[PDB]
């Protein structure tokens, strides 16, 4: 069967600027089948607090999903989002650009 | 609120066409059925309409309009086995049956040679009643109620004779009273003029 | 292939009284109904279960529950019987809910009678009455007649037996009974048959005539303080034989 | 009003792991979730606020009843599949449903089944019909069709049902379906030099963004980004082409929205 890969891209919610509150997003999308796992990184750790929306629907049959957390951008600290599929053989970081 | 309509009863003739309207006001519609049900049985699926059109099944033919909110079930060459109940339903938005009250469809047989008469029955040695037969009427001939207290009359009852071919309607009516006679059992009706009166 | 099965098809309950009403469908459906039906309206939902293992209320569901025993049953269950609950109860099934083309399957039917007390039950006086020697001369035919008379509730099922076998053809049933005194609501019942044969099958002197009438009553745990007999269930019947 | 959407998802899993749902059913109004429905809280809830509040407790018990009848529905067919498909494991099954009606006035009206996350049923309301990929939908496809009166109801209930569930969920949530707000567009430069062109806290999602060369728009340079979430119900996308420094060109980005066209020269 056709398993496809997510998508994943890394961004925040307003254009960043350092010292000032943000929210940092990690959109994960047209992926195949629904079982996914994904954590927001901070300098390599896991964020606790992140939240996400509910598995949604497109129509070509593939899911995506938001997660996001809030925060403030410094110039010291590096984001990243780590997905997990069953299409990927190890998990898969994607840094935040800016 | 929603509401289903279709006539309480209807009456036409052995051989003719009849049609049975059914009207409907409710919150969407995702089809309409229609259901027979014979007397002290349980309905049976007629036919189904969502979209326009008339839809035709035998000697049955259901018909929709959704603009009108309106259908009727057609039933050609009647026969005396189509007697019964007719039964309208539609589903509403959240697929839930709206059920019309019914229309129950009386079938009046051709009697092809009438020979009304009424007769007097043999007492039962079990029983203090006389009973009376009025029989073999046309079908146009209506059989009221007794005006006695102590009289009583049926309606009338087509039976069918399937060996000869052969039916006929037949009204009972009965009594206790000392003065009650097959003479006048039937007073209350109006009765053919040439209606036969075997003597006592 | 039993289709739907549902019983009793009668039953006479006292006011309080508890009862349960059974259903069964072997046709693998998926969903179920309970339905009552009264003169002058349309079918009122009481419960449905639109799958196996769940149950919702319907249009009329004050007095009853019901219980989805498994993908086949569905019991309803009237606890505290009152005569507002006097009705024709009909189970029905359909393959899936929420399908629009998707017809129902009704079961045959149960009719349920709840009175204040058991006083004015009572079983038919069943007489039969032989054909007019007028009628055979004039039309060589013969009807006998049979009076099913001063019963109550309407639970009656009228049968004619010719030769130790049930007939069909030549019987015409009033298909209503009639009130005895239709200014009462609890007036007993009146029911006419006829049985019409040739004039021949009539003047066989061995042929013999029966009119049978079923009546459902009470059982052996309804309460009897009378002083007449205990109306159960039971048959009344009258017979005639052919003369020549 | 712009084009809107009615859509109903469905999706069915043969073996999910432990804490996974077998059965699933959202609805969306264009990207809204409206509805949803599992396995496992075997309720029907509202996922929009402007649904809850216009919507009585009667609509959610009715329609949670429907659903555990759809969602045992949906198991039985999932396992008629993977059985004549051979599979084994865990598979998946979907379905879509819906309709949109047009800004003209115009209406479309659609249904279609998935297995394994690929096109396996699509239905014609036109036609009647069903198209079948394969074998297994094809025994399918002749056991739907056999139901003329099935097809009949589907194409009402796309044409009429869908529409009219439509225009009522669009008056529940006319303030958030019905706004609008414009794009802030900005131009940046990055070497990967390309231009990006950026705009961000808009809403509909629904936006072109593209760039020209002297008047002229090829899309074989452009890169198209897709059309993000914010987070704040507003959207935010981007689109970059790259600079030729052998030659001077004047360049522009375009950005349609709501009916509103913009251009940044650079
Ligand atoms: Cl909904
Ligand atoms: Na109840």
């Amino acid at each position: 069967m056709i398993q496809r890969t997510p998508k994943i891209q890394v961004y925040s919610r307003h254009p960043a600027e350092n010292g000032k509150s943000n929210f940092l997003n990690c959109y994960v999308s047209g992926f195949h089948p629904s079982d996914i796992e994904v954590d927001l990184l901070k300098n390599g750790e896991r964020i606790e607090k992140v939240e996400h929306s509910d598995l949604s629907f497109s129509k070509d049959w593939s899911f995506y999903l938001l997660y996001y957390t809030e925060f403030t951008p410094t110039e010291k600290d590096e984001y990243a989002c780590r997905v997990n599929h069953v299409t990927l053989s190890q998990p898969k970081i994607v840094k935040w650009d800016r | 609120g929603q509401n289903i309509d279709q006539p309480t009863e209807m009456t036409a003739t052995e051989g003719a066409i009849v049609q049975i309207n059914c009207t409907y006001q409710t919150s969407g519609f995702n089809g309409l059925f229609w259901y027979q049900q014979h007397a002290g049985e349980a309905p049976t699926f007629l036919s189904y309409n969502v979209l326009d059109g008339l839809e035709e099944k035998g000697r049955f033919s259901s018909f929709l309009s959704r603009s009108k909110g309106y259908s009727y079930l057609l039933l050609k060459e009647l026969q005396m086995k189509d007697s019964a109940s007719y039964l309208c339903a539609v589903k509403d938005s959240n697929y839930q049956l709206i059920w019309g009250a019914g229309t129950k469809l009386i079938i009046k047989p051709d009697i092809q040679n009438p020979d009304p008469a009424v007769y007097q029955l043999r007492d039962s040695k079990s029983s203090d009643k006389s009973v009376c037969l009025f029989t073999d009427f046309d079908s146009q001939t209506n059989v009221s109620q007794s005006k006695d207290s102590d009289v009583y009359i049926t309606d009338k009852c087509v039976l069918d004779m399937r060996s000869m071919d052969f039916k006929s309607n037949s009204a009972v009516a009965w009594s206790n009273k000392s003065d009650f006679a097959c003479a006048n059992a039937f007073n209350n009706s109006i009765i053919p003029e040439d209606t036969f009166f075997p003597s006592p | 292939n039993a289709g739907v099965t549902q019983t009793p098809k009668f039953q006479v309950l006292k006011t309080g009284q508890s009862m349960t009403l059974q259903c069964a469908q072997d046709m693998n459906h998926n969903s179920m109904y309970w339905y009552r039906q009264d003169p002058g309206m349309g079918l009122r939902l009481i419960y449905y279960s639109a799958s196996e293992g769940t149950t919702d209320k319907g249009e009329v569901p004050n007095g009853y529950n019901v219980s989805r025993l498994n993908k086949r049953e569905f019991s309803l269950r009237l606890e505290s019987a009152a005569p507002s609950q006097t009705s024709v109860y009909f189970c029905a099934s359909s393959v899936w809910t929420g399908e629009g083309s998707g017809e129902l399957f009704f079961g045959e039917g149960s009719r349920l009678t709840v009175l204040e007390d058991l006083k004015n039950v009572f079983p038919p006086e069943v007489a039969v009455f032989e054909p007019s020697e007028a009628e055979i001369s004039h039309t060589q035919k013969a009807t006998l007649v049979c009076l099913a008379t001063g019963f109550y509730p309407d639970h009656v099922e009228l049968s004619w037996w010719v030769n130790g076998k049930e007939v069909h053809s030549g019987v015409c049933t009033d298909p209503q009974p009639l009130k005895e005194q239709p200014a009462l609501n609890d007036s007993r019942y009146a029911l006419s048959s006829r049985l019409r044969v040739s004039a021949t099958f009539w003047q066989n002197p061995r042929n013999h005539f029966r009119c049978q009438v079923q009546f459902y009553g009470l059982s052996e745990n309804d309460e009897w303080t009378q002083d007449r007999a205990k109306p159960v269930t039971q048959i009344v019947s009258a017979e005639a034989w052919g003369r020549a | 009003m712009r084009t809107h959407s009615l859509r109903y998802f469905r999706l069915g899993v043969s073996d999910p792991i432990h804490g996974v749902p077998e059965f699933i059913s959202v609805g969306y109004v264009d990207s809204h979730p409206i509805t949803t429905y599992d396995s496992v809280t075997r309720q029907k809830e509202p996922r929009a606020p402007w649904m809850a509040e216009n919507l009585a407790p009667d609509h959610w018990e009715r329609y949670t009843q429907l659903l555990r009848g759809w969602q045992q529905m949906f198991k039985v067919e999932l396992k008629r599949l993977q059985r004549h498909y051979n599979h084994s494991g865990s598979h998946t099954y979907q379905r879509m449903i819906g309709c949109e009606l047009l800004e003209d006035g115009s209406t479309t009206g659609f249904l279609q089944y998935a297995y394994d996350g690929q096109d396996f049923l699509i239905f014609n309301k036109d036609t009647l019909s069903w198209l079948a990929v394969d074998n297994v939908a094809h025994t399918i496809k002749q056991a739907w069709e056999a139901n003329q009166h099935e097809l009949l109801y589907q194409k009402n209930w796309l044409e009429e049902e869908c529409i009219a569930w439509l225009k009522r969920f669009l008056e529940y949530g006319k303030d958030t379906l019905q706004r609008t707000e414009p794009p802030l567009v900005r131009v940046n430069r990055k070497e990967t030099t390309a231009l990006f062109c950026k705009a961000h806290g808009f809403y509909p999602p629904e936006i072109y963004m593209t760039w020209m060369k002297n008047g002229e728009e090829i899309v074989q340079e452009i890169d198209y980004g897709d059309i993000l979430p914010s987070g704040d119900g507003t959207y935010q996308a981007w689109a970059s082409i790259e600079l030729d420094p052998q030659s001077s060109n004047l360049y522009s980005c375009h950005v349609e929205h709501s009916g509103v066209h913009m251009v940044l020269q650079v």
